[PDB]
RNA sequence: AUGGAGAGUUUGAUCCUGGCUCAGGAUGAACGCUGGCGGCGUGCCUAAUACAUGCAAGUCGAGCGAACGGACGAGAAGCUUGCUUCUCUGAUGUUAGCGGCGGACGGGUGAGUAACACGUGGAUAACCUACCUAUAAGACUGGGAUAACUUCGGGAAACCGGAGCUAAUACCGGAUAAUAUUUUGAACCGCAUGGUUCAAAAGUGAAAGACGGUCUUGCUGUCACUUAUAGAUGGAUCCGCGCUGCAUUAGCUAGUUGGUAAGGUAACGGCUUACCAAGGCAACGAUGCAUAGCCGACCUGAGAGGGUGAUCGGCCACACUGGAACUGAGACACGGUCCAGACUCCUACGGGAGGCAGCAGUAGGGAAUCUUCCGCAAUGGGCGAAAGCCUGACGGAGCAACGCCGCGUGAGUGAUGAAGGUCUUCGGAUCGUAAAACUCUGUUAUUAGGGAAGAACAUAUGUGUAAGUAACUGUGCACAUCUUGACGGUACCUAAUCAGAAAGCCACGGCUAACUACGUGCCAGCAGCCGCGGUAAUACGUAGGUGGCAAGCGUUAUCCGGAAUUAUUGGGCGUAAAGCGCGCGUAGGCGGUUUUUUAAGUCUGAUGUGAAAGCCCACGGCUCAACCGUGGAGGGUCAUUGGAAACU
């Protein structure tokens, strides 16, 4: 993070662009059934970019209005 | 106007004019209401080596005479 | 960033302190020794004493010493006088 | 607000009143899809909540304004569930549908809008202010006849009672405030209290 | 030096003035030592000008200055005007 | 007394203990999606990290020398008979200096400080206090000096280092008076001690400016002057209590604790320095380490209580870091000096300079927090007779849904199947009086006219009146003429036109009101809890419905509540977590009956105080509400004063 911890973040929704060295906003919340991960990731805050196709739950996510 | 009156019991006549008497009082508990006895050792200034060990003695405030002590003595209530 | 009137200000405190030590030290010297005169009965007890007076309050009507440090002066020497 | 259908809302509640019906038409249950069906039976907090819905629609308001008007009713020293229903009825939008100048609510509430009013002297054109008791409500000098205006008076009667009402320039004087009989008691104040205690 | 001053109470576009004697040196809406009344411009006609003054002369008498506009304040009422009988007498 | 609810989860099934997870509120919030406005607020919480640039403290010619500018008396006339060549009465204007005052306030910040820093209540017979106000007494007589200027040298510089002149409300000498001080008497107190007459000796000030009338004068009004008293103010020191976490911190001190002297401080004092004495503090938590400005208040709670210190007030501390003194009433000083240090900048390399935790702004840090704006018109501050100038205090404008409170985004009607898109036991039930299209409104949008409160002054010049004078100016007061407005052509008000352009956001198993159908088939994924998905998923993904409420919605973070899961109110220890393996005992806590008694605890009533703002209540002003103002519960914490005498 930008404190000098390491940390393990789960990445909600179906697909992502997370290679490596990519900079995303880390949210708090925990994880159940995963061992070892108690943390989300922004999705659509920084570098990592929205899901492709939801309309529906689409605030969280992080997808701009269709159209 | 006029000074505080306290009233005590000395501890220590050391030498040179001082004697230390022991105000004791009651102070409350802040939750529990219980009553607590507390002390405080008030530095006073004797005159001239008067009251001895033992005795209780009725004090007043004055200016600072030294670096510790800011009372002095009145009266003589009971001694030993 | 000096204000210009900060700069006119440290100018006049140069030059208000020399007057000061001149006399401030004045007083402190004429003191000096008539508190000696004061002691060994000598011939000046009741001139250099008058002269000490003198000064301690030139300096009090002036802002020099404070009017209770003037008066603590002039009684340490006119008690042992 | 609302701006939508209150056909709909007087289905799944129990009238908007509109006209003097609205739920004959299709089922009187529910609007969409799983109203003409068994209607499974409701919990407490659920009839809790519709009634305090049955009454935010009616006089078509919102929460925390809703509510913002709840617990300034918790200041005199009446009755809770019923100071909420008359100072609830003391605002220019039931004060002008209660004295008649409009068939319904909603342009009733669009008539204090625009500034048709001029209570008491100047101008209010605020649809929430809470019209204290006795003095007189009248319609704009600019525009005192319309088509909206006049052709609504004569067809719904009965000012209710803590009114006055006359046709030299349509002034009502509100006279004091109503009671809990002179206020429709289709929705029971009794149990709204009761949401809003948790 | 104490002086009667105006503390300026009240919101934007709306300003309302309580009448104050304090010191120069403290702040404007900062500590003061007396306050004698009120003062409002912005009211229906008048200026709502409030003053007992039988407590305002107390600070007149001995070193309070008025600064321009509450010495209209003071002589809109007739604090000002009954001041020189205390110092012709 | 308007004051208190719950649910889910251990099991095949119960009861109990017990944690966990939700439903409610808030914020200096952030983020994601979305986004007409309006009114009041709020907006670097991180790095007390470094700062480019403007810019926040100046003012006074009525303190006075100089200067500079220039009208106005302005010659002879170069004859271009008006150009001034210079000369001038120099009116009057401007400033670089000397000097007075202000720079110690306002403004910022919370690093340090567990402490008489702060809160509260006291004490000073141990205190100081410029301006302001009041009362008296005075203002006499002389002197020399130095910036500016002229000249020289160093330096491209900016500034140093010399030489000679000049003025003052600058400085200095001498007279004249004190209730100061030191010697001698007579009251009262709370220990030193005070207050109020006395009576003797030494001691100590100073300013002139701009007016008025009349005598070539000599008194004189305005406000500077200094002397002594008071009052008002601001400040200082001392004291009783109230002040975080650790004992896996138990010995701290050595000017430390007293004494007697001496100095010195505004002032008392181990405040400091000499000698003499061995004290001082501490389980009632000395010390040490760590953390933290404190309070009013704010948030929460039925209360008890818990949490926080943004904004707004009170106080303290700090001003790149660490010492020090000067000037002055006041500083050991935020846009002052000196020294030391760490950084940084200019340079002709000869030596010079700077400290945004002022206002905007930049870089950096960061999830995150804005314009290098306008104005002194209001209120306040400084300096001035005053006009007035300076005021990044303040009043406003700008940006941001950051919060709160208001309005919108349009309804009156009416095919109760027009189109088409879901579901379908396809005939139909839905979206749905929804919707085209008919009739009107214009909050608002825009253009186009009108338009303000805030704004009362000071100042001049007139009229009285009061004090004072020989008299008049002038002053104090009274009125009445005209004067100025950042916001702003803004608020707002009249008309003109148009249903135009102005909704999304999260939930749908059960808590928790709102579900069917396709896709997918332990995959892709959801999840606050229990848990959903393996071919008929109401929990995933989408679509039609519906619902919560709305210019917002949802997630996350943190705090209180629910939590009676720290229980004084209000819990426990046979087996669920919990009785030391038992003695002897220190400190402490607690203690049989009666009488007399005192008043510490206790109870009761007399004050005083716990500022203002806010919370609660009642009115007033905002077109309502937010908000703002005024009057009240009221200070109930504490201290001072009477009483009561059962209980400790």
């Amino acid at each position: 993070l930008s404190n000098n911890i390491e940390i393990n973040a789960y990445i909600p929704g179906i697909g992502h662009n997370l290679q490596e060295h990519s900079v995303v906003l880390v949210r708090g919340g925990r994880v159940k059934d995963l061992p070892g991960v108690r943390y989300h990731i922004v999705r659509g805050a920084l570098d990592t970019s929205g899901v492709d196709g939801r309309r529906q739950g689409r605030s969280l996510y992080g997808t701009k209005k269709p159209k | 106007n006029d000074r505080k009156v306290y009233v005590g019991k000395v501890v220590s006549d050391k030498m040179d004019k001082t004697i230390t008497v022991l105000v004791e009082t009651y102070k409350t508990h802040k939750l529990y209401g219980k009553r607590v006895k507390y002390s405080k050792k008030y530095k006073t200034h004797d005159e001239n080596n008067s009251a001895k060990l033992g005795d209780i003695v009725k004090i007043q405030e004055t200016r600072p005479l030294s670096a510790t002590k800011r009372f002095r003595l009145v009266e003589i209530v009971e001694e030993s | 960033a000096n204000i210009k009137s900060a700069i006119k200000r440290v100018k006049t405190t140069e030059k208000a302190e020399a007057r000061n030590i001149s006399q401030k030290s004045a007083m402190r010297t004429a003191v000096k020794n008539a508190k000696t005169a004061v002691s060994n009965n000598a011939d000046n007890k009741n001139e250099l004493v008058s002269l000490a007076v003198k000064l301690v309050d030139k300096a009090a009507q002036s802002n020099l010493i404070h009017s209770n440090k003037a008066d603590r002066i002039k009684s340490q020497l006119m008690t042992a006088n | 607000r609302f701006r939508g259908s209150n056909w709909k809302k007087s289905r799944r509640l129990g009238i908007s009143l509109s006209g003097t019906g609205k739920e004959l038409e299709k089922r009187p249950y529910a609007p969409g899809q799983h109203g003409p069906n068994q209607r499974k039976k409701l919990s407490e907090y659920g009839l809790q909540l519709r009634e305090k819905q049955k009454l935010r629609y009616l006089y078509g308001m919102t929460e925390r304004q809703f509510r913002n008007t709840f617990d300034i009713a918790g200041k005199k020293f009446g009755v809770h569930g019923e100071n909420f229903m008359i100072l609830l009825a003391s605002r220019l939008d039931a004060v002008v549908y209660s004295l008649g100048l409009a068939r319904t609510r909603r342009q009733a509430r669009q008539l204090v809008n625009h500034g048709h009013i001029l209570v008491d002297g100047k101008r209010v054109d605020i649809p929430s202010y809470s019209v204290k008791p006795g003095q007189t409500i009248s319609v704009r000098e600019k525009s005192q006849k319309l088509n909206i205006i006049v052709e609504s008076v004569e067809i719904n009667n009965f000012v209710p009672e803590y009114l006055n009402f006359d046709a030299d320039s349509l002034t009502g004087t509100f006279v004091r405030l109503p009671e809990r009989s002179e206020l429709p008691a289709e929705i029971n104040e009794q149990l709204i209290v009761e949401y809003y205690s948790r | 030096a104490v002086k009667i001053r105006l503390t300026r109470l009240g919101s934007k576009r709306n300003p309302f003035y309580r009448i104050v004697v304090a010191d120069a040196r403290s702040p404007r809406d900062g500590r003061i030592i007396e306050q004698i009344g009120t003062y409002n411009p912005t009211s229906a006609n008048a200026p709502e000008i409030k003053v007992d003054e039988a407590l305002a002369l107390k600070w007149l008498n001995d070193g309070a200055k008025p600064t321009d506009t509450v010495h209209n304040i003071l002589s809109k009422e007739g604090i000002m005007k009954k001041f020189d009988e205390q110092k012709k007498a």
